[PDB]
RNA sequence: GGUUGCGGCCAUAUCUACCAGAAAGCACCGUUUCCCGUCCGAUCAACUGUAGUUAAGCUGGUAAGAGCCUGACCGAGUAGUGUAGUGGGUGACCAUACGCGAAACUCAGGUGCUGCAAUCU
RNA sequence: GAAGACAUUGUCAGGUGGGGAGUUUGGCUGGGGCGGCACAUCUGUUAAACGAUAACGCAGAUGUCCUAAGGGGGGCUCAUGGAGAACAGAAAUCUCCAGUAGAACAAAAGGGUAAAAGCCCCCUUGAUUUUGAUUUUCAGUGUGAAUACAAACCAUGAAAGUGUGGCCUAUCGAUCCUUUAGUCCCUCGGAAUUUGAGGCUAGAGGUGCCAGAAAAGUUACCACAGGGAUAACUGGCUUGUGGCAGUCAAGCGUUCAUAGCGACAUUGCUUUUUGAUUCUUCGAUGUCGGCUCUUCCUAUCAUACCGAAGCAGAAUUCGGUAA
RNA sequence: GUGAUUUCUGCCCAGUGCUCUGAAUGUCAAAGUGAAGAAAUUCAACCAAGCGCGGGUAAACGGCGG
RNA sequence: GUCGAAUUUGGGUAUAGGGGCGAAAGACUAAUCGAACCAUCUAGUAGCUGGUUCCUGCCGAAGUUUCCCUCAGGAUAGCAGAAGCUCGUAUCAGUUUUAUGAGGUAAAGCGAAUGAUUAGAGGUUCCGGGGUCUUGACCUAUUCUCAAACUUUAAAUAUGUAAGAAGUCCUUGUUACUUAAUUGAACGUGGACAUUUGAAUGAAGAGCUUUUAGUGGGCCAUUUUUGGUAAGCAGAACUGGCGAUGCGGGAUGAACCGAACGUAGAGUUAAGGUGCCGGAAUACACGCUCAUCAGACACCACAAAAGGUGUUAG
C-alpha cells in the first residue's frame, strides 16, 4: 500500500500562525569566536581604564 | 504498429532530441528537403508561395514525407519538373517515445520523430515564376490534407526566398548591388575596407 | 600504499618537545588475555545449560583495515600512533616510484 | 539515490563571469573591513579555500571578526519558523562593501548642515524625504506643435 | 608634451596590414678573468658603455579594417510575464482589462583613461 | 560352575545425536512473489532564475587510489594545424611559425586553473602536537566531510609568504567488550612491598538493513487478529490494443483515379477483445459452460420495396429506407 | 524395499550415506608429565575415540550429457 | 458389494495425550483429533476490531520535519489550549516606496563557442579513389532548421540588506594587541545636536516563560509541472478550499459561484434569475436561425477531419 511521499502543503500557514520572528537585538553581543588574541588583550585594556575612573 | 498520429499531437512534453543521452534513435521518414530546380538563380523566380501553420502542435516526419511527395508530383505533372523550388522549412528534431508492455517502470523508449511548429510558421516555401500561381498555389492545397489542424496558404510579398520586397529588390539590383553565388545572393554593405568592396560588385 | 620506515614529526616526551627522528612499524593487537574482567564475566556466563548467551556477528561488510602506525622516537623511545586511510595493499619497505623509464 | 552535496546545484552559480576568468585584481586585497562593517556575500569560483556555502550566495551582513586573510560575518537565517544567527569565516575575495548605506551616510551628513544652517533662519526645516507627489497643473501650448491625428491600421500580413 | 621605474581599472587598451619617430630614455648591440647556469654565454650570470644601429622591440598615426565599448521613440511597447472574469473556442489555443517589460536586428558615435617618483629642447 | 581387579557402578572430559526440545527464517514495492535498490552517499538534469521540493523519473558514479598523485620553491608551456630535414612512409627524431587552452590536472560529472592548479627539476614530511569555535545535512542531536583562528614544534623560499593531506564538490561507523599508546598518575576500602586486576586521556578490531537484533524451509491438514489502506468477478473512468466507419487520391481496373478497389498520410466512433487503474464490496453481491425463458440494440444473413454496376439474360456485387 | 505367475532385471562408487582383520606420525579434551616464576599463572611435549587419508558397497540414496 | 471365511458378534481383559492404536485415511482415541477432556497459572499479551453514559459558554487543530526491523505503530519539531509573568508608546508587520545586492528560468541566439542539421557557390593536393578528369575530403564567403542534461545576452513574479539616540560629530584616556613611530584597533571620560528625530500605511499594546491535548492515512480547484496513448491514473511547486461548514445559486452533487452562522424586526443586495411549474417585464431595441434526430449558459456530464448554388455578411 503506496502513500504519500513530501509535501510543503498548509507548511506555511503553519508557519505565520505565531512564527516569524525577527531575532531580537542585544546591546554588547557576545565575543565566541572572535581572536583569542585580541580578547587577551581587550581584557587588559578594561581592566586598566577601570582603574582610571576608579582613583 | 504504428500508432495514430492522435497520440503525439500536442507538445506536452518539453523536447526530447537526439544526443549522447538519448543515442538509439531511428532515422526521419524525410531525408530531402529541397525539390524541383534547386539551382536557378534568384532572378529566376520572383513569386513566393507559403504554407503556413495556425495551430501549435505536433507533425510527424511521414506527414512531412507524405504532404512533400503530394506537392511535388502535382507540380511536375502540371507546371514541369524544373518550373519551381520547393523547400520544406521544418524538421523533424523531437523524439517520441512509446511504452511497451504495469505502470512500474513506464519510461517509453523511442518511437518516431515529429517537428514542433507554432502559430504562423511557415511549413512548405515555394518560388516559381508569376505565372505559374495556380499551379503552386493547388499543390500546396492538396499537401494540407496530409496534415493534422489547420494550415493557410499565403502569398508572400517578399522576392523569391529573400528577406526583401520587390520594389526593394528591384532597387537594388539595378544599383549592382546584388551579385549571384549559386540559388542565393550576395549584398554590398557600406562598411568594410574598400579593397575588399571595389573587387566585388565592380558595376557599382 | 608505501610509507618510509622514517619519518621526522613531534615527539611529546617531556624531554623532547620538539621534532625528532621516528621510526616506523605496523601496529598489530595482541593477544586477549583470559583474565580480563569482560572474559572472566562472558566465561561466567557462558557455563552451565542454557546455550550461547551473546551475540556473534555474522553480517561482515568491510573489505579492509585501517592501517596504524607506531612511530618510536629515537632519543627517548617514546611512542605515538597515527591512523591512515584504508587501502588494499600496504608496505613499508623502499622501492620508490622512478619518474619515467621504458 | 538522490544527491545532496555541500556544491549540489552550483553549475551556474559559481562560474566566472564571461571573458573575466584569471586572476583576482588587487584592489580586492587592498581594502580594509572592521568590525560591524555591512558586507555582501559572493562566492569567486577560482578561490576554493575559505568559500561560503551556496545559501548565503547574494545575502548581506555585518563583520563580526576580523583575521589574517579572512573575516567573520553574522547572517539571520529564517529555520522553521523562526530566524536563527549564523557565523561565517569568509575570504576577502568573496566579500565586499555594501552600498545599501554609503549612500545613506550621506543623508545623515546632509540632514545635519541643513539643519545648522536653517537654525539661524527658518523653523520646520523639513530634513524627511517624501515619496512621489500627483503632477501640479500646467498649460500646454500648440504653437508649432498642433496635435496629429491617429486612426488605427488595418490588418496586413507581410510574410 | 616625450621617456623610464612602480602601478590602478583590466580590449575605447586587443588583433591584421602599412607609415613615422628631434632630444633624452629604453633597447638591440660588444666581451668571457671572476660568481653562476647550460648539449649550445641562445636563455640565465658577470664585465665594459667602450666598437656599432634606430633594422626590430617600444611609442604614435593611417584603414567606408575585424573585434570591443557607448547611445538611440532602430526594432518594440513586439516576445515573454504578475493579476482578473459564469470571456471566446469541441479542442489546440486566443482576445480583452489593470501592471511590468526583453534579446537579436538596424543605425550613429568612440578606439584607453589615470596615480606616485625621476628625467629630457 | 563361570568370571575377576577386567566388566560393572559413580563423577568430570571429547565425539556422535531432527530421535526430541526451544526459537528464528529483513524492508521498500502501481497486490504479493521474482527482479531491482530508488535502504548510507556523490555529479548533472527534471526543479517552475534566493533556499527547499516527489515518483521503481532521465544520464552516470562511490566502499577505492597516492611517500607523492602530500607541502614549499624554481624553470618551462599545452591540444591541433602549417612549412621543412639521409634512410623515414598517415604516425619515430630535429627546426621554425600560428596556437584563450580546442590539452593536462588517479576516478563519475559539473566547476576552477597559463611567467599555473598543467610539464620538468631541486629540497622536504604540516598526512605533526594540544584542546575549543564555525559551515553543510539538522531536532539547529549524532556521524561523515569541510572553514577560520589561538598556543607549540617544523618544512620550503633571497623574501613577502605558503603548508593542520590530495584544486573544489563523494570515498564511510555508537553503547558493551577486546587491544594499543600516553600519563607512571588514581584504587584494590585492617596496614604494607611486589605480581595481577580495575580507573583517567587518545586510537584500532564493526555493525553496507550503513542512528548499528545473533537467525533456514514447507503447509494442497491448517489456525487467530484484522484489512476493501491490498490482489483474484461485475460496475465506473480511460481506449493503447481489438473491432467498426470517414477524408485525401499516387495507383489497380485492356483504354478510364473514385462500377468495384486503393498506397503514402490523416480525422473519428464503439465498449460484444485485451490491457492500464484500484473508486465501491474481504462481520462473503455464490465463480466456467450448457439447458430453459423473456425482452432490447442495428454495425441487416434472409424476407418487402428501391438506387447503382465493367447490370444482355441467368447469377452476383455496392448502396438506401427498414429490427 | 518390491509386490501372483511368465520373461528380464543393463552401465556408473566421482557426490551423499553405510561399512572395513586397512594406513600413520595430520588434526585433538579433561586428567597426567616437563620447563620458567616468589606464587597466581604461562609455555611446550605427549596424546583416546572421532575426523582426515585409503579400500569396499547401487534389489543404499540416486545418476545414465554435449 | 459380500455371504463359510483375513467371517460376524456378546461379555471379560490390556494399551492414555507428544501418549496410545493404525491391512496407513493424518484415520481413530465417548457428536471433540495435523496432538482428547477437566481445573488452575489467567482478568495470559494484542502496534488490531467494537463500545465508552448530563447541559450550556469561550478558544480551536493535524495528516508535515528528523530518527526508528520504521511503512495500520512510536519518539521529535510544528500546529492547539490553559496558567500566567514583566511592562505599556512601544517596537513590530505574509504590505508599499526609496537606495543598494544576488539569480540564469520564460523569451531569445546559431553568417557567437559546443553539439545537431538542408542546399548550392567559389577555392585548395608530391597527402583519397576512378578516369586525362569526375566523385569524395578539408578551406573561405553564404543559406534552411533545432537543444531538460548548449550558450554571449536576458526578463516578469519571487528574494537579502538599509532608511538613526545601541545615531552623528568634536576633544582625549586604557592595553601585555598592532605600528618604523601615540600609528592603528577595540572599549571609554567630557562636550554639541530632540522627537518633520530622518520614507508610506497600519498597529484589540508589546515582550517573555512554563506546561500539556489531539494529529503524524488526507483529498479537491485555478496556475506551473514529471511519468503515461490516456484515465474520476500516479508523483511534485505556490495559493485558496473540502476534511472540521451550515446558508443563497448551479434541478440533483464534500471541493464550483456568492457568502461564512447568537435570538428577532425593517430596509438593501450578491451569485443566479423574472412564459407556466416559481417569487420577479409573454419588457424594450438591432440582427441571425427552420433542422423527416433545431437549439437553449462556466466547473458539467462530449464530438472531429472533410463538405452544401440552404441562408446571411464580407
Ligand atoms: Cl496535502
Ligand atoms: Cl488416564
Ligand atoms: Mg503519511
Ligand atoms: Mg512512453
Ligand atoms: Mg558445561
Ligand atoms: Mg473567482
Ligand atoms: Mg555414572
Ligand atoms: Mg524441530
Ligand atoms: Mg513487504
Ligand atoms: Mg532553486
Ligand atoms: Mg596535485
Ligand atoms: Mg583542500
Ligand atoms: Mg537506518
Ligand atoms: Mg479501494
Ligand atoms: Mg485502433
Ligand atoms: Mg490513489
Ligand atoms: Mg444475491
Ligand atoms: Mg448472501
Ligand atoms: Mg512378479
Ligand atoms: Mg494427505
Ligand atoms: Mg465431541
Ligand atoms: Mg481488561
Ligand atoms: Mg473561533
Ligand atoms: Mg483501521
Ligand atoms: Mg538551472
Ligand atoms: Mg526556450
Ligand atoms: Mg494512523
Ligand atoms: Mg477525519
Ligand atoms: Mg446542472
Ligand atoms: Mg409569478
Ligand atoms: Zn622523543
Amino acid at each position: 500500500a503506496k502513500s504519500k511521499n513530501h509535501t510543503a502543503h498548509n507548511q506555511t500557514r503553519k508557519a505565520h500562525r505565531n512564527g516569524i520572528k525577527k531575532p531580537k537585538t542585544y546591546k554588547y553581543p557576545s565575543l565566541k569566536g572572535v581572536d583569542p588574541k585580541f580578547r587577551r588583550n581587550h581584557k587588559h585594556a578594561l581592566h586598566g581604564t577601570a582603574k582610571a575612573l576608579a582613583a | 504498429a504504428r500508432r495514430p498520429a492522435r497520440c503525439y499531437r500536442y507538445q506536452k512534453n518539453k523536447p526530447y532530441p537526439k544526443s549522447r543521452y538519448n543515442r538509439a534513435v531511428p532515422d526521419s521518414k524525410i531525408r530531402i528537403y529541397d525539390l524541383g530546380k534547386k539551382k536557378a538563380t534568384v532572378d529566376e523566380f520572383p513569386l513566393c508561395v507559403h504554407l503556413v501553420s495556425n495551430e501549435l502542435e505536433q507533425l510527424s516526419s511521414e506527414a512531412l514525407e507524405a504532404a512533400r511527395i503530394c506537392a511535388n508530383k502535382y507540380m511536375t505533372t502540371v507546371s514541369g519538373r524544373d518550373a519551381f523550388h520547393l523547400r520544406v522549412r521544418v524538421h523533424p528534431f523531437h523524439v517520441l517515445r512509446i511504452n511497451k508492455m504495469g505502470m512500474r517502470g513506464a519510461w517509453g523508449k523511442p518511437h518516431g520523430l515529429a517537428a514542433r511548429v507554432d502559430i504562423g510558421q511557415i511549413i512548405f516555401s515555394v518560388r516559381t515564376k508569376d505565372s505559374n500561381k495556380d499551379v503552386v498555389v493547388e499543390g500546396l492545397r492538396r499537401a494540407r490534407y496530409k496534415f493534422p489542424g489547420q494550415q493557410k496558404i499565403i502569398l508572400s510579398k517578399k522576392w523569391g526566398f529573400t528577406n526583401l520586397d520587390r520594389p526593394e529588390y528591384l532597387k537594388k539590383r539595378e544599383a549592382g548591388e546584388v551579385k549571384d553565388d549559386g540559388a542565393f545572393v550576395k549584398f554590398l554593405s557600406k562598411k568594410g575596407s574598400l579593397e575588399n568592396n571595389i573587387r566585388e560588385f565592380p558595376e557599382y | 600504499v608505501n610509507v618510509p620506515k622514517t619519518r621526522k614529526t613531534y615527539c611529546k616526551g617531556k624531554t623532547c618537545r620538539k621534532h625528532t627522528q621516528h621510526k616506523v612499524t605496523q601496529y598489530k593487537a595482541g593477544k586477549a588475555s583470559l583474565f580480563a574482567q569482560g572474559k572472566r564475566r562472558y566465561d561466567r556466563k557462558q557455563s552451565g545449560f542454557g546455550g550461547q548467551t551473546k551475540p556473534v556477528f555474522h553480517k561482515k561488510a568491510k573489505t579492509t583495515k585501517k592501517v596504524v602506525l607506531r612511530l618510536e622516537c629515537v632519543k627517548c623511545k617514546t611512542r605515538a600512533q597515527l591512523t591512515l586511510k584504508r587501502c588494499k595493499h600496504f608496505e613499508l619497505g623502499g622501492e620508490k616510484k622512478q619518474k619515467g623509464q621504458a | 539515490g538522490k544527491s545532496h552535496g555541500y556544491r549540489s546545484r552550483t553549475r551556474y552559480m559559481f562560474q566566472r563571469d564571461f571573458r573575466k576568468h584569471g586572476a583576482v585584481h588587487l584592489s580586492t586585497y587592498l581594502k580594509v573591513y572592521k568590525v560591524g562593517d555591512i558586507v555582501d556575500i559572493k562566492a569567486n569560483g577560482s578561490i576554493q579555500k575559505g568559500m561560503p556555502h551556496k545559501f548565503y550566495q547574494g545575502k548581506t551582513g555585518v563583520v563580526y571578526n576580523v583575521t589574517k586573510s579572512s573575516v567573520g560575518v553574522i547572517i539571520n537565517k529564517m529555520v522553521g519558523n523562526r530566524y536563527l544567527e549564523k557565523r561565517l569565516n569568509l575570504r576577502v575575495e568573496h566579500i565586499k562593501h555594501s552600498k545599501c548605506r554609503q549612500e545613506f551616510l550621506e543623508r545623515v551628513k546632509a540632514n545635519a548642515a541643513k539643519r545648522a544652517e536653517a537654525k539661524a533662519q527658518g523653523v520646520a526645516v523639513q530634513l524627511k524625504r517624501q515619496p512621489a507627489q500627483p503632477r501640479e497643473s500646467r498649460i500646454v501650448s500648440t504653437e508649432g506643435n498642433v496635435p496629429q491625428t491617429l486612426a488605427p491600421v488595418p490588418y496586413e500580413t507581410f510574410i
